[PDB]
């Protein structure tokens, strides 16, 4: 998951 | 927004309905290429083709089970850009690159005509 | 083998995936989660959870149109991880991470629950 | 495009  | 995204996600999914397609499950069209006959799913064609998409947005053969192509087109060239679609990987040989650029062209596939057209030109 | 891969397909085919059912095209079955309604494809649905893909395999259930989850379900919850399967991006915040945890528990979606859980002992 |  990541900051997009 | 403030959303947070799975990287791998879209990469899953195709992965997914590359399964189904194997499986013959939930597909909902035949495409026939002369003497050949494929089965797939007519949102993943859309997404992957313009010519499928404007056939698919018609009021008429938005119903159809069965697409004929023009008999022009090469069976193994629709092949390989079938599994491009469901898998992102193109199997480009000096053997069938024309036969695929001339597929993806019909179909108007434009990022696999664009690098058709690069692999010709270093050719030359 | 031998094949070429383009990196951002399975991004840009999800991407048409959604556009096709902003615009309701080719969507085949309706969600029904208490008073609401939600449109979508079973074969994205299937991709994206286990609970789908065990629905839509099942020789019976593969045929309906129509699919009502349990009662317990927030509509909230299952709006948030629909738009997930779509587009890779999860609207988690404090208010809403109990639903959709439990949500994504109930839908079989392993990589949601796996960060709804990591969020909440974060904040223990 | 990339080699996989
Ligand atoms: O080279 C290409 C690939 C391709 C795919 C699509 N697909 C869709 N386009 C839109 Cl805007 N919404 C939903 C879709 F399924 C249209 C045109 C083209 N041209
Ligand atoms: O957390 C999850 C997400 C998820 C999706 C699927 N989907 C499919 N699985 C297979 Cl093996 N082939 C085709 C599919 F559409 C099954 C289980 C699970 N569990
Ligand atoms: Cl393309
Ligand atoms: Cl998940």
């Amino acid at each position: 998951w990541v900051i997009p | 927004d403030s959303c947070i995204q799975f990287t791998r996600h879209a990469s899953d999914v195709l992965l997914n309905l590359n399964r189904l397609r194997s499986r013959d499950i939930l597909t909902d069209v035949v495409i026939v290429v002369s003497r050949e006959q494929f089965r797939a799913h007519k949102t993943v064609l859309m997404a992957c083709s313009g010519l499928f998409y404007s056939i698919f947005t018609d009021q008429l053969k938005c119903n159809l089970s069965v697409i004929n192509l023009d008999p022009e087109i090469n069976p193994e060239g629709f092949c390989i850009l079938l599994d491009f679609m469901y898998t992102s990987r193109l199997n480009l040989r000096e053997g069938n690159i024309m036969a695929v650029m001339a597929t993806a062209m019909y179909l108007q596939m434009e990022h696999v005509v664009d690098t058709c057209r690069k692999f010709i030109k270093a050719s030359e």
